[PDB]
């Protein structure tokens, strides 16, 4: 969560703090790491 | 561990290959909203100068782990050293703005005066590279002036990007990159 | 009376890596919708492990041909993440802002020559403290492994981490001209027809790679 | 000991919208009863969605006549909150203090013609990147419609938003003459003995019409 | 609410920090707003 | 209106002994583990009773030779941890750090004659106010205990704790000549074929030693 | 535990305040000092 380390609130309101998000209606590049093949393809001895 | 190599599927053999037995790797100090809330300094302009996050080098820890995603959406924080009456207009204002009290305007306070501003522009999302070299207008965080502007910094909050693009490292003429390291 | 504070002394310092936030002046902004945006990535060591990059051999291509002659060594390199074979590759060039490194580096080997022409190599890893070997059987003593070619073209070796001390460093000062961490040697052992072919190499991120202390230092 | 605090750098500053609040110095005051004032408005768009007002055509007046010769366009105009035609409105005066906007804006026309006077009116909406119509056979592929005089006089048409990203600008830099909203056109289609009559226009805030990004910026 | 964004309540009382209201006995452009007709006004094909 | 403090007067300067703790600038931070290092120790004066050290008799051996002639004093000192006979000890190098002790001392005497020489020795503490005793005699009035050699080699006698005042300085000024602790004696009684042969000492932490107001003054 | 004399937590996080420890899988010589042998050798009379 980046270099925030206090264990207090911030005095503001959090929309007064930073632009608050919308909504309509690492994500990918993790699932990638994850689909990465790692077992032996030949038959061990 | 032969598998077809032109099919760009990731194949990650590991040491347990041939005995080995694989330590737990823990990797906080990579991640991309870790890594770039910073203060990276930037070549200060005269008295107007606007607060785009491209005019930062190409070379510092900042503008480098930025210049390798091509799009990236973040909040922004300043800490300028302004000899006078800073303003600050936000994204599309007439730059005759930056003359009027109204707009925001943090007064001289010795030494600095750091700031926590919000992204404003239209799109969802910047852009590092246009495929339209000069970027639009529309790409950037707002315009300050003072009197003198002596310092500026930039510290990008929440930082997410998307795309990555190549980064590359210095080329050394012999074999191996050889320097000075810390020594007591 | 007010509640009464003393203003300490030696504190309060605008240090650039401080986990303090600023306080806001304009708020109440709602930015455009950014669901589901193709192709984030959360970690920067997350992409180096799903895609490798190619290496920098002799010349500049990222190949190496193979050798007709009495030698037997292709290419022979240190092991070291500012090494001149990996100039310009993305591991190397994210771990340049980085200070120290433990894990497995892959090394995947793609053979590109035609139906008719075949080859037998070896790689083999060389710890420091005795020269790196010169000849396929000197070399036959490490944690090498030889693979042959055939249908499947690539063949990925993962180079272990052996070291006394916990994490080893991403640079080399002119100090330490021993090379601390050691070699890694690629011998050809026969080829049928295979004159002037190529096997191109790559380089990937470990299942296991750690990259600490973040230091911003003089590349851009 | 006190607790001891450490006065930070860099903070305290008056920002000029700062959402702190002063100290008092007074105090104890009652005022007067407001219980139900006449009038009140809350948001400033409300005043702007409830009230119409008039545009500035040729001349001076808000109004334009029936055109009796070969020509067929009455008057087409940018699509900007700073353009000529809407000088002195509500919706083009309040949206200068303001950076950015998103939404529909309505178009009013009211026929003020004799009882035996008949026409009709084609209105359409030419988006960026072609040069604007100028017949109104060649611009019946937008997104135009078109409406006849009779018992009901007036007509209200709100032409759409459309613009590839999400928010756009309230002004005109003079780097951009291309107009990047594009053009609102109105054409006459046929009139019955209707010489030099009038068609009063109008112009109000649309259903949703969002404004944001306040600045204050030399007007007054 | 105007610029006002803090959490903490503020440290003086309300009759000390501005006027206090008094009572005898947007809302009127926002009922005009509401009250705008929108509907088609004659017959649709 | 802000929380108002006042800012105290006479606080915050930066005591080299105050109980806070500065703020961070670098964070996230996972050292290599120790899990189970051998030898650790917690405490200083644990490694003080666990292993004695030597002493600095006449010379620079360790060990006091035996007296053939009509003497039968072999070596008295002054009880103070800064005394000569204890200049290069552990208890004594510890505790020139420290103020004030209040304590045991446990002295290990260890007799390396052959297996044909006999011997038996006497110790004797001797209080402030008289000057220290010169026969074995005159001083059997005071705490002694006598061993005799054999079997076992080593005796391990604990001069004890007696004095006004609850806590004792481990430092002599010059405006105290009368050494206000007291002194201890060590005489032989008598020996059989006992020529030249030696008893070295030890010195070693008691069972309930106490150290305390630490002042880092000059020695290194 | 040196010298922290504060009854309040310190305001930034743990791991911001110094370096996390890590596990695999006075210690010693205040087991040594229990070790002591005290009692008497010999037979008392």
């Amino acid at each position: 969560s980046g270099n925030t380390g206090s264990i207090i609130n911030n005095y503001y309101m959090q929309q007064y703090q930073n632009s608050m998000d919308t909504q309509l209606g690492n994500d990918w590049f993790s699932k990638l790491a994850s689909s990465a093949f790692s077992g032996l393809f030949g038959a061990l001895l | 561990t032969t598998s077809t190599g032109e099919s760009a599927d990731p194949v990650t053999t590991t040491v347990e290959n041939y005995g080995g037995e694989t330590q737990v790797q823990r990797r906080h100090h990579t991640d991309v909203s870790f890594i770039l809330d910073r203060f990276v300094k930037v070549t200060p302009k005269d008295s107007i100068n606007v607060l785009d996050l491209m005019q930062t080098p190409s070379h510092t820890l900042v503008g480098a782990l930025l210049r390798t995603a091509t799009y990236y959406f973040a909040d922004l924080e300043v800490a300028v050293k302004h000899k006078g009456d800073l303003t600050w207009v936000p994204n599309g204002a007439p730059v005759a703005a930056l003359d009027n009290t109204t707009n925001p305007t943090a007064y001289h306070k010795a030494p600095l005066t750091r700031l926590a501003l919000p992204y404003t522009a239209p799109h969802r999302v910047l852009a590092t590279v246009y495929n339209g070299r000069p970027l639009p207008t529309s790409f950037n965080y707002g315009a300050i002036k003072a009197t003198r502007v002596i310092e500026l910094l930039y510290r990008m909050k929440r930082a997410e990007t998307y795309c990555p693009r190549p980064l590359l490292a210095v080329h050394p003429s012999a074999a191996r990159h050889k320097q000075k390291i810390v020594a007591p | 009376g007010i509640f009464p504070v003393a203003c300490s002394d030696g504190y309060g310092g605008l240090v650039t890596t401080d986990p303090k936030t600023a306080d806001p002046v304009y708020g109440k902004v709602f930015n455009p919708p950014r669901n589901m945006l193709p192709g984030r990535f959360t970690n920067l060591l997350d992409v180096a492990e799903a895609c490798p990059t190619f290496l920098h051999f002799d010349g500049d291509v990222p190949y190496v041909t193979t050798k007709t002659d009495s030698d037997r060594v292709l290419a022979q390199f240190d092991l070291s993440l500012a090494a001149k074979h990996m100039s310009n590759t993305f591991l190397a060039g994210l771990a340049q802002y980085y200070t120290q490194y433990s894990g497995t580096v892959n090394l995947h080997f793609m053979f590109t020559g035609p139906t008719d022409a075949k080859a037998r190599y070896m790689i083999a890893y060389a710890p420091p403290g005795m020269e790196p070997p010169k000849t396929p059987e000197a070399a036959a003593h490490c944690i090498h492994a030889e693979w042959d070619t055939g249908l499947n073209s690539k063949f990925t070796f993962s180079i272990p981490y052996l070291s006394a001390a916990d994490y080893a460093y991403t640079a080399s000062d002119a100090a330490e001209t021993t090379n601390v961490q050691g070699w890694v040697c690629l011998f050809q052992i026969t080829h049928g027809k295979a004159e002037g072919d190529a096997l191109v190499v790559l380089a990937s991120a470990g299942k296991d790679f750690e990259l600490r202390l973040p230091v911003d230092a003089r590349q851009q």
